[PDB]
RNA sequence: UUGACGGAAGGGCACCACCAGGAGUGGAGCCUGCGGCUUAAUUUGACUCAACACGGGAAACCUCACCCGGCCCGGACAAUUGACAGAUUUCUCGAUUCUGUGGGUGGUGGUGCAUGGCCGUUCUUAGUUGGUGGAGCGAUUUGUCUGGUUAAUUCCGAUAACGAACGAGACUCCUCCAUGCUAACUAGUUACGCGACCGGUCGGCGUAACUUCUUAGAGGGACAAGUGGCGUUCAGCCACACGAGAUCGAGCAAUAACAGGUCUGUGAUGCCCUUAGAUGUCCGGGGCUGCACGCGCGCUACACUGAACGGAUCAGCGUGUCCUGCGCCGACAGGUGCGGGUAACCCGCUGAACCCCGUUCGUGAUAGGGAUCGGGGAUUGCAAUUAUUUCCCAUGAACGAGGAAUUCCCAGUAAGUGCGGGUCAUAAGCUCGCGUUGAUUAAGUCCCUGCCCUUUGUACACACCG
């Protein structure tokens, strides 16, 4: 349960870019990447968790870390829940 | 514990059936022989051959050595 | 002046480029003052070698040895260089 | 104040600074202890002459010392009872009082770098009783 | 505790390991036999607060 | 006209500074018979002792210590004393006379010309010290 | 009023305020010269981290 | 403003944690350790892998997920760091490419004998002195078993190992 | 036949064995760890070496896994949110929890007798194995041995074996010097001027010479080399001269084994179990500290070879964004302002302790011992009560070298002595290091206790836990 805002700042940001890191800290007040905006640090690693549940990203771990990726399902995804043309690619395209 | 191993005593006697002419009773003129007719990588290796090559020339003066 | 610190892990490659770096300094007719060598720094680190409590209080050793040596005049991997007034 | 034997030299030196009755002796001296490591009270009576004396010999030789230094020059053992003793510095105001009565004395001044100096006054203060000891031996 | 350590406490596996159909089998060890490009979100996000 | 030789305990480095002049020796400008341990004051005269204050009345010698313990630094005062008399009579006195002292100081013993090269074990895990265990 | 209840208890020191970087695990700590990380991983990546044994 | 005791050490944290977090990444991708030559102005990462066609997406998107989810791991800036995907020579001759290639052979389901015999012949022919391979654990069986393969000569102690 | 084992024989080795001795431990108090008791819980692992100051486990909360109370979902995936007031009524959020059926998930939950990885132990003992040749139908054997020697299956020698591989050694890091190089305003010396004091002192100030001291690179040096003696005059040993040394201290460490430890180090992990009235998770409180007791590592002692009081005088390892220097306040513990140091720069010339030199104390349960308790001052932190530590005053216990037993140790070693690191908001009676002072005895033996090897025996081979 996070706020609509807060929903699609996640998939914003995983979109601008091709990848999305988050350290596994479920107490931590702000994301360090999504500073500007009031998103807790939960909310992303949640959010990613039900994309990864979907076959749209794969997630990696390095002993603190998820290491997320959009794959060709989950661009096209976001492509239709940011309401976005089949123009615009992430920066990893 | 004095003992030489088999690689101080073979590379020793290898050094004289093929340099005997260069070696002597003097283990400073041998340390400098064995330095450059074979390649030891330890300098403290060089200095056990060159003693026992030192120690089988006073060997040799006085007879055959068995090996 | 310009000092240059040069920090490593290995003396090999740390007096490598140090050399070079005097060498190809003193081509240009600049007056440079010897490699001054700091005291080395030596990061001790004793742990347990068991992870657990059943080991026989054997604990082990390791080091991380630091290097410094200063240019004052008037790079490989694992060097760290940097300039000053 | 060297070229003489340094315990004889403080026990002078403190003999001519009682005598020279200008001395600061504040009036906790007889209840104070020298340091938390110490059991009882100095036996002497007059242990501020006698520390004084060795506190002005110490800038002579090290100068630049001030009250942490000369705590740390006067520490030793700690006994703790059942647990393993350590070392303790002395105390922060017997140091402190005994550096600001030398001052009185114009023998002391604050060293412009770090803490407290000796001054031209003093070094020949404690040079002329330097002399006394070596002709008295 | 254990009284009797080397004692195999299972009817399924002893101390000493043994193999199942002598090594033989798909995912077992082996027998000893013989075998030898547009722009991006960034960009979209201008052109749609230009207008 | 002077030398600087050094002499080590486990710690303790002395260097003394043989120049030449009267029989001055001091230990940190204070002189040799005030160094604070008078239980080892024969052990920092047996240099002069030995070779006579004749020897040491051309040569000012200034010791400075550091390092070490009392016991140690007294015994590299000595060496060091006594080695930079024998490093003066080798460069600006006959080798004779050189022979003439290293003689009498290695016969007494031969610690105040060659230092010992004792130190300090590392300590071992599971022990209190180097050889000792828990 | 839970928001200002969960992970209200303060955690600047002590055995609970940190952890291991790399499993986090709070027991075995090395917090010398910053590694942060427990006594048994610090084992497994002494030679990435350039920690070797000399003696 | 950091010191050269910590920071040596946190170059150190760095490249162990980089190395363990590409093992996890391009395991299927003959990974075999890292090369980080830091620089004063940039930092540059060459990855040593023996399929370097996989270590690079379709086009060329894979090296490009990795140095994006670095330079944000690691605080890097936008274009301060650079992966370069190598390729190692002579696979035989290291331990890591054959330890991957002989997990895919066990996980495949064909053999501990015949699978690390044919890995120990691959490393002989390519020039090795000596190797050993063991593989322990439990497989069809409740208790657990070791399976040691050697071949030439080894070195167990001293430095030269 | 090869292993394993033996309560069979022989041989050999090792201060985790002995001998000769040292310091002890066992006795005292106390600090801690483990049982046993008690307990809403007193989490739990480990129990001969190879459990018991161990899990780097010195637990105020957190840690935390235990106990009793209350929330929270952090319920992937295929309407509902919060909240003022007081002990029930309203307002707010807006598809983000929609309730169920699916069946994910997380554990300091079980299983170390399902495992990985590490580690301990066998054993840091010297052991182990190809090629070719030989013996045997063969498994296998020989090499890999009667003896001598060595720290060592280390070597010589004997020799149906010859030549080799792993281990041992070599190797790596260490300290011992080298007035010879390479260089040093983040190291110093010396000569100089300057200036304070009575030619001596000056870590009191200044930039020219150059590397002894300091730092650290390279290259040297030591190899039973030289001499004498003992020896198959071999392998080596012993004693000497020379010399910085005539066995220096780690690390690494084979074949192979344990039902050794660890699931409570891991997003190492199989399975089982618990899954929302939870074994998830958070926040309170308590516990792990609980005490008739039986033990194991330790500290302090039982003094005059000493306690005190005072003087004097010497370290090294190392750490520092927190380490700390000065000027003030206070009796101490503290406080306070101004500072320095991300460090050979500041702390810092690390003015350590023991020790040394004076001064009183004088078989004395005493100025030995400082355990047990009282009354206060501070510091750390959100908070110390079951006293966190610390200081001050007072209280002044057992303990007069310690039973049967038992531990460690051969030279800068034992022991004494203090320092630093780890733990650490507060922090050492632990441990890892460091220097300081510095010995007695021993250069030997299978007597004991441990393993190793050969021979021998076996109905054992899951291998005597047979
Ligand atoms: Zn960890």
């Amino acid at each position: 349960l996070m706020p609509k805002k807060d929903r699609i700042a996640i998939y914003e940001l995983l979109f601008k870019e091709g990848v999305m890191v988050a350290k596994k800290d479920v107490h931590m007040p702000k994301h360090p990447e999504l500073a500007d905006k009031n998103v807790p640090n939960l909310h992303v690693m949640k959010a990613m968790q039900s994309l990864k549940s979907r076959g749209y990203v794969k997630e990696q771990f390095a002993w603190r870390h998820f290491y997320w990726y959009l794959t060709n399902e989950g661009i096209q995804y976001l492509r239709d829940f940011l309401h976005l043309p089949p123009e615009i690619v992430p920066a990893t395209l | 514990g004095r003992v030489r191993t088999k690689t101080v005593k073979k590379a020793a006697r290898v050094i004289i059936e093929k340099y005997y002419t260069r070696l002597g009773n003097d283990f400073h003129t041998n340390k400098r022989v064995c330095e450059e007719i074979a390649i030891i990588p330890s300098k403290k290796l060089r200095n056990k051959i060159a003693g026992y090559v030192t120690h089988l020339m006073k060997r040799i003066q006085r007879g055959p050595v068995r090996g | 002046r310009i000092r240059i610190t040069l920090t490593s892990r290995n003396v090999k490659s740390l007096e490598k480029v140090c050399a070079d770096l005097i060498r190809g300094a003193k081509e240009k007719n600049l007056k440079v003052k010897g490699p001054v060598r700091m005291p080395t720094k030596t990061l001790r680190i004793t742990t347990r070698k068991t992870p657990c409590g059943e080991g026989s209080k054997t604990w082990d050793r390791f080091q991380m040895r630091i290097h410094k040596r200063l240019i004052d005049l008037h790079i490989e991997p694992g060097v760290e260089v940097e300039v000053t007034i | 104040v060297k070229d003489v034997n340094q315990q004889e030299f403080v026990r002078a030196l403190a003999a001519f600074l009682k005598k020279s009755g200008k001395l600061k002796v504040p009036e906790w001296v007889d209840t104070v202890k020298l340091a938390k490591h110490k059991e009882l009270a100095p036996y002497d009576e007059n242990w501020f002459y006698t520390r004084a004396a060795s506190t002005v010999r110490h800038l002579y030789l090290r100068g630049g010392a001030g009250v942490g230094s000369m705590t740390k020059i006067y520490g030793g053992r700690q006994s703790n009872g059942v647990m393993p003793s350590h070392f303790s510095r002395g105390s922060k105001s017997v140091a402190r009082k005994v550096l600001q009565a030398l001052e009185s004395l114009k023998m002391v001044d604050k060293d412009p770098s770090g803490g407290r100096k000796l001054t031209p006054q003093g070094q020949r203060d404690l040079d002329r009783i330097a002399g006394q000891v070596a002709a008295a031996s | 505790k254990r009284e009797f350590d080397r004692h195999s406490g299972s009817d399924r596996a002893r101390m000493r390991p043994e193999d199942k159909r002598g090594g033989s089998g798909p995912r077992n060890w082996g027998s000893i036999k013989e075998a030898f490009q547009e722009m991006s979100l960034d960009e979209w996000k201008l052109l749609q607060d230009q207008n | 006209q002077s030398v600087q030789v050094f002499g080590r305990k486990k710690t303790a480095t002395a260097v003394a500074h043989c120049k030449r002049g009267n029989g001055l020796i001091k230990v940190n400008g204070r002189p040799l018979e005030m160094i604070e341990p008078a239980t080892l004051q024969y052990k920092l005269l047996e240099p002069v002792l030995l070779l006579g204050k004749e020897r040491f009345a051309g040569v000012d010698i200034r010791v400075r210590v550091k390092g070490g313990g009392h016991v140690a630094q007294v015994y590299a005062i000595r060496q060091a004393i006594s080695k930079s008399l024998v490093a003066y009579y080798q460069k600006y006195v006959d080798e004779a006379s050189k022979k003439e002292i290293k003689d009498i100081l290695i016969q007494y013993d031969r610690t105040l010309l060659v230092a010992d090269p004792r130190r300090c074990e590392s300590k071992k895990f599971g022990g209190p010290g180097a050889r000792a265990r828990y | 009023g839970h928001q200002q209840l969960y992970w209200s208890h303060p955690r600047k020191f002590g055995q609970g305020s940190r952890s291991c970087r790399v499993c986090s695990n709070r027991h075995g700590l090395i917090r010398k010269y910053g590694l942060n990380m427990c006594r048994q991983c610090f084992r497994q990546y002494a030679k990435d981290i350039g920690f070797v044994k000399n003696c | 403003q950091i010191s050269k005791k910590r920071k040596f050490v946190a170059d150190g944290i760095f490249k162990a944690e980089l190395n363990e977090f590409l093992t996890r990444e391009l395991a299927e991708d003959g990974y075999s350790g890292v090369e980080v030559r830091v620089t004063p102005t940039r930092t540059e990462i060459i990855i040593l892998a023996t399929r370097t066609q996989n270590v690079l997406g379709e086009k060329g998107r894979r090296i490009r997920e990795l140095t994006a989810v670095v330079q944000k791991r690691f605080g890097f800036p936008e274009g301060g760091v650079e992966l370069y995907a190598e390729k190692v020579a002579t696979r035989g001759l290291c331990a890591i490419a054959q330890a991957e290639s002989l997990r895919y052979k066990l996980l495949g389901g064909l053999a501990v004998r015949r699978a690390c015999y044919g890995v120990l012949r691959f490393i002989m022919e390519s020039g090795a002195k000596g190797c050993e391979v063991v593989v322990s654990g439990k497989l069809r069986g409740q208790r657990a078993k070791s399976m040691k393969f050697v071949d030439g000569l080894m070195i167990h102690s001293g430095d030269p190992v």
